[PDB]
């Protein structure tokens, strides 16, 4: 529906509709998450080529926060985020995520493990 | 020939965009998004695609409708050049 | 065919949709669009069902080739 019919909301039907059926699959809800972020950048470029909520991606922030409560685990909330990293737009999602991490999820070696490695990321020795 | 009764039948398939009109919302994710979407502008389902049952707002509503229109050949436009382009 | 759009011509995003499950995952498509799998199971599977078996050499006598209806009845 969305790469070759170019039909976001249809797209947003079928997706939404999968959830009941599957409510504990975490590919859906990732690849649901990156579905609205490229919805907004189709808008973001259709506001070039000439709502101010959507365009901030904040229709995807509600999945966000949805997906975290159902499926309470380290690893999808830090999954959640890599895609995030991956569109240019709202860095505050990916500031909001990444805040998030630190202070929800505690007590697991993997959140202190990604911060260390951000960290990372002659005399240049 | 003559076929019995004579009302017409809708064929046994329908093409899915038929049918993502009949379903709502009941679980808390579909209700924030469907609530953030109608606050706005933006619709729930596409006008073009999906049919509906056969005056100011209609009207609009048929701008609308030319708009989303006009939009799909804006794309098809555009993608015409690439396909050009590549060919070159 | 599993992963040609025009949003792929018409680079509107860094990324696409990835189906976790993938044609070489599968035996892939029965059909080619260009200039056999199914075949050689066939023939796999009909050569698995042949007279000439192991033990052929140990055995003394061959078993006869062909018999009459009545003779099996």
């Amino acid at each position: 529906e969305m790469e070759d019919r170019l039909s976001s909301e249809s797209a947003r039907q079928l997706f939404l509709r999968a959830l009941r059926f599957h409510p504990e699959c975490p590919k859906l809800y990732k690849e649901y998450f990156r579905m609205e972020l490229m919805h907004a950048e189709k808008l973001r470029k259709e506001k070039e080529e000439f709502s101010e909520e959507i365009l901030k991606g904040e229709l995807a922030w509600i999945i966000y926060k949805n997906s975290v409560s159902i499926i309470k685990g380290a690893e999808f909330h830090v999954s959640l985020l890599s895609i995030a990293q991956l569109f240019d737009f709202a860095k505050d999602l990916q500031k909001e995520i990444y805040d998030d991490l630190q202070a929800l999820h505690t007590d697991d070696p993997l959140t202190w493990d990604y911060v260390a490695r951000r960290e990372l990321e002659q005399a240049k020795a | 020939q003559l076929v019995f009764p004579l009302e017409k039948e809708e064929p046994a398939i329908a093409p899915i965009e038929h049918v993502l009109s009949g379903w709502k919302a009941r679980t808390p994710l579909e209700q924030e998004i469907f609530n953030l979407l109608h606050k706005n502008k933006q619709p729930v389902t596409d006008p073009l695609l999906t049919p509906v049952e056969k005056l100011e707002e209609a009207k609009m509503r048929r701008a609308e409708l030319q708009r989303a229109r006009a939009l799909q050949s804006y794309y098809e436009a555009k993608a015409r050049r690439e396909k050009k382009i590549k060919s070159k | 065919f599993l992963n040609s759009t025009k949003a792929k011509l018409l680079k509107l995003t860094s990324s696409s949709i990835d189906p976790g499950l993938s044609i070489k995952q599968l035996g892939g498509l029965y059909i080619n669009f260009n200039a056999t799998q199914i075949k050689e199971k066939k023939k796999n599977e009909l050569l698995q069902k042949a007279v000439i078996t192991p033990d052929f050499e140990k055995n003394h006598c061959v078993p006869p080739y062909s018999e009459s209806k009545y003779q099996l009845q």
